[PDB]
């Protein structure tokens, strides 16, 4: 299974990477997805960088090419990578990916265009040969050939793919979200509108009968949305996403049986200056898990409890398939079931705001007998059934809480169950040897009946233990936590678990003797830490204060964080001054045709321009109309316009001066040109510079609202190449033709 | 029929010209800008244009007397609008990459300036670009458990922001937050030279002030288990 | 029209009253809600407090009885009162409303029984002899006689309605939500799931419909959604409600034509100890407008808008009818349409998570020209339209901004109108006598045709000045702010009127030289102030710091609040020591009879009761079966069990203790109970104490699942009292009958 | 037929019992508490019991054999068992409103009692009521301009909260959050005595820490206007 966050290299800091994919890894992702931006290390047609200089004012010395770097920091970390190396890559940056050169080459991107896929060809040798000893390595497990073809050419996919099979023998090669093709697998982007759960499951449900005995994968769920200027809003353009709704998206996706997911972003982050799309926020936080300072959202915790569970529960999860056999008793819950070799999960989705009571039928009879199933508001429980403990004589029947976690210590398996504050969980362990007996702590209650053991356990904040003896001496020991205990519970090695208060686990020091592990506190941080681990805890101390042990078990600790450690504080910082400096804005000036785009002119950089046009005017300004404007008309997304050195107008595409400072011979005016990104499509040509031109009057307008709608339709499939439609349009012949 | 040419389609409308001596400038409405952008096929009369760029000057494509519009729209939106105009201006047209601030690098050391109090007043100073210099004193190791968000309140300006010489962002007015994350990479233990550059975009613009927020301070504490 | 927050009295300190409801009055709330709960003033069968006093250990000092002084202080700030006197009150208050007397005298409570409606005809010669003089000097004005009677008798509402009808005569007298009532006029209480504007609109449609000439109001919009133990959760049990929801359901209401809207929780504030009800937290906090500790939400600023909006255009709003002739061009928002007198309003809805551009066509023609109405996402965005501004020669002939406000200082008229930032908003302005000319401040475009002004805006965060002038002399100036500043803006005075990013701007001195204002400000509230006023500002001051001033035009002012003034801070504090006491739990001991409630033994608190139970055993003990458990069974809602003095079980309204203590001879059984609260529906006792009894063993448990469900409707209608249904019900004739 | 029992209806469903010696308890199950109550009324055989009050000894109602019960549920949910028992149990009661610290207000001046380090256990002392108290220096003004939070971390109690003997309100392991509002009129400007009746409910039980968080800290400056 792959469970993945998306993490840029591109939009963080090359120092903090480490604290981003080790957060990644924190969470139970056991693998990281990014873009190679071609025009992150192709900028403007000369050596593709790979390292961390830099040559753009715009970009801070602290970004990196050194992808070679970031792949070997995430084998340092042990995730695997999936690598979206395409010439194209979406993703809100600048051209989607292209590097702004190539538009001086090929009219047609996106296509097997000689002009284009000639370069794509000079990107893959570039990118694939950087990749080769990561992908050799297995740490580079899967290369994604471009986002978002939906239209569907085959030819062009699969020859981006045949490079890939060329270069790297044998590695997973797929598209984003193409339809139509036969042998290359294609993935999905589902970003539904919250609470919409029918277009969820039917492009689920669709996806998954798709491309018989080929990989399946959300290559981007919904992990937040981004932020435009112009048109955008503040966590968000949509405005916000619910951290409930992304937890009920893997869930679901989990209980229709989609186990390779991609959270897309996973941290965000920031877009490095003029690197980002037209209208773009320099935030790419995404409102994301990890926002783009590093804080752990509310985002964070939830998928953090489902990719932890989709790792303690890996072997179940992989052996699982559809069965649809277990019912509800109410239909307060919707039921999503799956059933597997060695145990069976039933998804129980509640979309609605009330809380829900719920009861499963398994094999003609309610299985909770002493409780109902809680299914909190806005939430999906996992509701595990039938497990076989392997290697061991526990099959834990049900659990009417969540499993977080299930581990193996020597004798024992630990699984760690939770629930909310005040819900009563029914747990029931059946021992294939008979039970022996239970020992408890805390507010379990234990009924037997035969080689079951009943544990009724009241939820609270802390953990309450179960420990059921087998005859063998195998035992198992079950912890029942809150909610928010579960959700800041950290495997900080696979022998030493953390159930906390705590914000952050950190980095580790796994030594010989003497462990050390960076805690990172918030103001809800302290209270008690419970250690769950086979090594002989002796002490624990926190920032050389001793920490007061008990030993609960053979494998278990508990120690207090004193509410004293912890403090809350948010302080701001003032300017001792503020210095005013007036650029003179011309640096030195060349010529250029009107109209031309500067990307013709070698200009293959976003951001500032200054243009000086020399207009000419006479005795035609006495031919002028009454309205007496000058309109500078099809320019790239931002200017500010002097005319004869006094300011004029400013605005986006489009700015219609008055012309009170025109006079007759030669006029100077001033356009400050702000480029803010190329679009992130991938298919049409929007110019940087002034690709328009500068008109007077305005004699009249001519508004266009009398449309009439003639349903044509585009013919996408497997033959169907948009670039080539984009520049030989058929529907001259449908024009013709009425 | 409709009003909106908005969804997947084919749609035509029709328009009538007296002289062919005007410029026909075809505005493709706000509506139509999008990050991602917009995948629309003009024609005029029966002959292609092209997809829509932004505005396009349409005069080549159209005859005296009565024309058509098409629009195979096959994702997202126009409200198309022509402008019409009297003249095209001539002129020679030169560019310079940047500012000669910029390229002079400005953010990283500017000459001196004079100081300003924290209300700078700059729409007298419109269509310019003003370089607004502050020192801040953070007297602490910047860390990832204090991240640093810098807010400016301004109006009717484009500000690009750069903390110790390492560029930050953008804001404008219609930019959905006005504060920038400005990384623990960024910022130093002591003075910060922080520094906007400020193209000044309206009769009314002006910077209120700036200030560095810690988004919360967390205690990163050495947890240590002896075995 | 009436505008009302929810603010209980009895839920928040009296000192906070002042606190709590001005900010009512600042929101553009002219109203207050309040129950009045007959066991806050009753509690005992005693006399009706009225006062000050408490004679409670669960009630803080400061919580009051002095219904008087609120009712006079809503006098004080201008704020109408709708008092909710009902015998009944629901409010998750304990039992809701009733005194926990009664239900020694009348097993049949809300009906006609002389047991239950001589001690209602009582409390409402109490509350309305203390309404009286409040109801005179018409700061009462409407009487709300119980709540949520669903099932119809119109017998018994119109009883408690001719009670009002006689001691207060010519008032409002009304029920919440009986759909039965001829003569009595019914409310809505609209509690819709988040994005379920289906249920809401066929509701309100529905509602609108019913008693023809009647009173309509939402006696009770969501404005939040309460917490509990047990089964809740932290916001609200729901699990949060969206501040975006209430502020589309608001301007929904006004769209569908409902002009009396309460908000219920505008401020939640707190249970008083065991004034609760079952499982209720301490808490009321509601996640109100104001939350319970008196912050100003993000609901509080959505609200404002809409309660600014209502009362600034009040001719307006008062003189709607349906109309339903304006069109909409694209389906991308829901249009609700009303047409009046002298103006017009189109509420376009967008439920989506997109952003919406949208035009209307109101007389063939496409109103906004060169701007589409922008409709945020998750939002209703309330275009006015053909607007006459009254007593001027200014018709708003469309505004593509919300309009927030309109007021007439001598000459000119302000409005202000908002969008969000970078959006474009047009406001066309036709003129009766032509306009003379328009001066402007910021981003404002000016297009002149014939007589009128179109105005184009491009918000930013500050004020846009528009100053049109008409030929005979009166202006209007136009204010274009940001949503947010809109949201910050306070009507300090009818001729002082802050735009502002302050958070909150408090109680005033209007004195005849130096006016004072007690502004509040968080580290957002820094930045432009803008006024504007009649009164000639000569300067103006912040805690005796002097501010600059620019006077804009003749009624406004700008001046600078600098971000220095502000301050962010979040400080903790933890205690200098812990001391351990315990209770010896028991005072003195009286004799109670087994399984009676402790409300027969005269005991009407909620709150902790210990019982001693002497229980007797015997050789009986030997015919005991193997499980060997004792169970205290059917007692009120919490309770810790200790056997022989030693600890034995704890739980809810069953426990079931292992008897390992019980001996032969007398046994001691104590058992500390805590009863949370009676129920807040007001039909079943649910008594308080051990209304069961203690048992022994387990032979055995019988489940109960293989139901057969016979379809049975319960005859609610105009004549149906579900008292006498629940005391005498007549299903035992379909049990007889199959 | 149906599982449920859970949406408006007359349910009935049969069951038997062999010699009517036993006590035959009903219990609605813990679906059915809710804080305002749910209308179901129970008939056993053909004879009304009555409403649902919670938990009800059936005994009465039925005969040798087999019996029915049937629910007229109008509003609300159940889960209904019947828990059968061997005996109830014959005893004189006795009660007391409240405890002996509360009615001699223990709240407002306690005894002195034993300290105790800030992680407080009470596990051993489940099945009693101990009085922690605690003095907090708060040495500002309270205000509703930093309105105050008391926060309590424990487990496996029922905790009654008072502030300078103010009844604040109350915290339970099954309560939606650890933090009550104290008001300005609760709060003194010095030492408060914040003290907690801990009803100690289960072998786990302790308290792990109190707080006075201000949610926000909010300057209220006086703004004047000169005319």
């Amino acid at each position: 299974t792959l469970l993945c966050g998306e993490i840029h290299y591109f939009r963080v800091p090359k120092h903090l990477w480490r604290d981003r994919l080790l957060k990644l890894k924190r969470a139970g992702g056991n693998c990281v997805s990014t873009y190679i931006p071609w025009n992150w290390h192709d900028p403007r047609e000369k050596v593709v960088n790979f390292t961390d200089g830099t040559s753009q004012w715009h970009v801070a010395s602290y970004y990196s090419r050194d992808l070679a770097s970031f792949l070997e920091l995430a084998g340092e970390l042990g995730l695997r990578v999936i690598a979206r190396p395409g010439p194209y890559i979406c993703s809100e940056w600048d051209s989607g990916g292209h590097p702004n050169w190539i538009y001086t080459k090929a009219m047609r991107l996106r296509s097997l265009d000689p002009g284009y896929f000639k370069h794509v060809v000079e990107w893959y040798n570039s990118v694939l040969n950087i990749l080769k000893p990561y992908v050799e390595r297995e740490i580079v497990i899967g290369i994604q050939v471009e986002n978002e073809y939906f239209w569907g050419n085959e030819k062009y996919i699969e020859k981006l793919a045949e490079i890939v099979e060329e270069k790297l023998p044998g590695v997973l090669v797929f598209t984003n979200e193409d339809p139509y093709l036969t042998r290359i697998p294609n993935t999905i982007d589902l970003y539904p509108s919250p609470w919409d759960m029918r277009q969820f499951d039917d492009r689920l449900r669709s996806y998954l009968s798709s491309q018989p005995g080929l990989f399946k994968m959300i290559m981007e769920l919904e992990g937040g949305w981004f932020k435009s200027s112009r048109y955008g809003y503040y966590p968000t353009n949509r405005l916000s996403i619910p951290p409930e709704w992304t937890e009920i998206l893997l869930k679901t996706a989990v209980g229709m049986g989609l186990n390779n997911i991609n959270i897309y972003m996973f941290h965000g982050g920031s877009n490095p200056g003029y690197y980002t799309a037209k209208y773009l926020a320099s935030s790419y936080d995404f409102e994301a898990c990890i926002r783009e300072w590093g804080e752990l959202s509310e985002r964070y915790y939830r998928v953090k409890r489902v990719f932890t569970f989709l790792n303690g529960f890996q072997e179940l999860v992989t052996s699982l398939k559809p069965g649809e056999t277990v019912k509800t008793a109410s239909t307060c819950s919707e039921l999503l079931q799956r059933v597997g070799d060695h145990g069976k999960i039933a998804v129980l989705r509640n979309t609605g705001d009330n809380l829900c009571y719920q009861r499963l039928i398994n094999r003609g009879e309610i299985i909770p007998m002493w409780t109902p199933i809680r299914v909190p508001p806005r939430y999906a429980k996992i509701v595990l059934l039938d497990l076989v403990v392997e290697g061991t004589p526990f099959k834990l029947v049900y659990t009417s809480g969540e499993a977080l976690l299930m581990k193996r210590l020597g004798d024992t398996v630990v699984m760690i169950i939770y629930g909310d504050h005040g819900e009563y969980t029914e747990t029931a362990v059946e021992v294939e040897g008979g039970v022996l007996d239970v020992d408890i702590q805390g507010d379990v209650l234990i009924r037997r009946e035969g080689e079951r053991a009943y544990l009724v356990v009241n939820h609270t904040h802390g953990e309450h233990l179960a420990i059921v003896k087998s005859t063998r001496g195998q035992n198992l020991l079950l912890i029942f936590t809150c909610r928010c205990r579960a959700e800041k519970t950290w495997i900080v090695d696979e022998d030493l678990v953390l159930i906390s208060n705590i914000y952050y686990i950190g980095d580790s020091r796994i030594d010989e003797g003497k462990v050390v592990i960076n805690a990172e506190l918030d103001e809800d941080s302290c209270g008690r830490l419970l250690v769950v681990t086979s090594r002989e805890i002796e002490a624990i101390s926190l920032e050389d204060l001793d920490l007061d042990l008990t030993r609960l078990s053979k494998y278990v600790y508990a120690t207090h964080i004193p509410l004293s450690m912890c403090r809350s504080g948010k302080n701001t910082y003032h300017p001792l001054e503020y210095r005013l400096l007036e650029d003179p804005v011309f640096h030195t000036l060349t010529s250029i045709n009107p109209s031309s785009p500067l990307l013709k002119n070698g200009f293959y950089e976003n951001g500032i321009y200054v243009y000086r046009l020399r207009l000419h005017l006479d005795k035609k300004q006495l031919g002028d109309l009454l309205d007496k404007h000058l309109a500078l008309i099809g320019f790239s997304d931002y200017a500010v316009v002097s005319i004869n050195n006094e300011y004029a107008g400013s605005g986006y595409h489009y700015i219609e001066m008055s012309a009170d400072s025109l006079r007759e011979g030669v006029n100077e005016v001033t356009v400050i040109l702000e480029s803010t990104g190329h679009p992130n499509d991938g298919l049409l040509y929007v110019p940087n510079g002034i690709y328009g031109g500068v008109y007077l009057g305005r004699v009249g307008e001519i508004r266009l609202y009398k449309w009439r709608k003639t349903g044509f339709e585009i013919p996408y499939g497997p033959g169907f190449d948009l670039a080539e439609f984009i520049a030989n349009p058929e529907p001259v012949i449908k024009a013709l033709q009425e | 029929e409709t009003y909106s040419v908005d969804s997947p389609g084919l749609y035509i409308t029709e328009f009538k010209v007296d002289d062919l001596s005007r410029h026909y400038v075809l505005d493709p409405g706000l509506e139509f800008y999008y990050n991602h952008y917009y995948r629309i096929l003009l024609f005029v009369n029966k002959v292609y244009v092209g997809p829509l760029i932004g505005p396009i000057d349409i005069t080549r494509y159209l005859k005296p007397g009565v024309n058509e519009v098409a629009l195979l729209v096959e994702w997202g939106v126009v409200n198309p609008v022509i402008g019409v105009y009297q003249y095209k201006v001539d002129g020679e047209w030169f560019i310079q990459e940047g500012l000669h601030g910029l390229i002079e690098e400005w953010f990283r050391r500017s000459p001196r300036g004079e100081t300003a109090e924290p209300p700078i007043l700059l729409g007298d100073k419109a269509g310019r670009v003003i370089w607004v210099n502050t020192v801040i004193p953070y007297e602490k190791e910047p860390t990832s458990s204090s991240p640093v968000k810098l807010e400016v309140d301004f109006w009717g300006c484009r500000i690009l922001v750069f903390v110790n010489g390492e560029f930050i962002g953008r804001i404008s007015d219609d930019s959905p937050e006005r504060e920038l994350y400005v990384p623990e990479t960024a910022v130093r233990r002591g003075l910060n030279n922080i520094t906007l550059l400020a193209i000044v975009t309206s009769r009314s613009s002006g910077i209120r002030g700036l200030r560095l927020k810690e988004t919360y301070v967390h205690e990163r504490k050495e947890i240590v288990f002896k075995l």
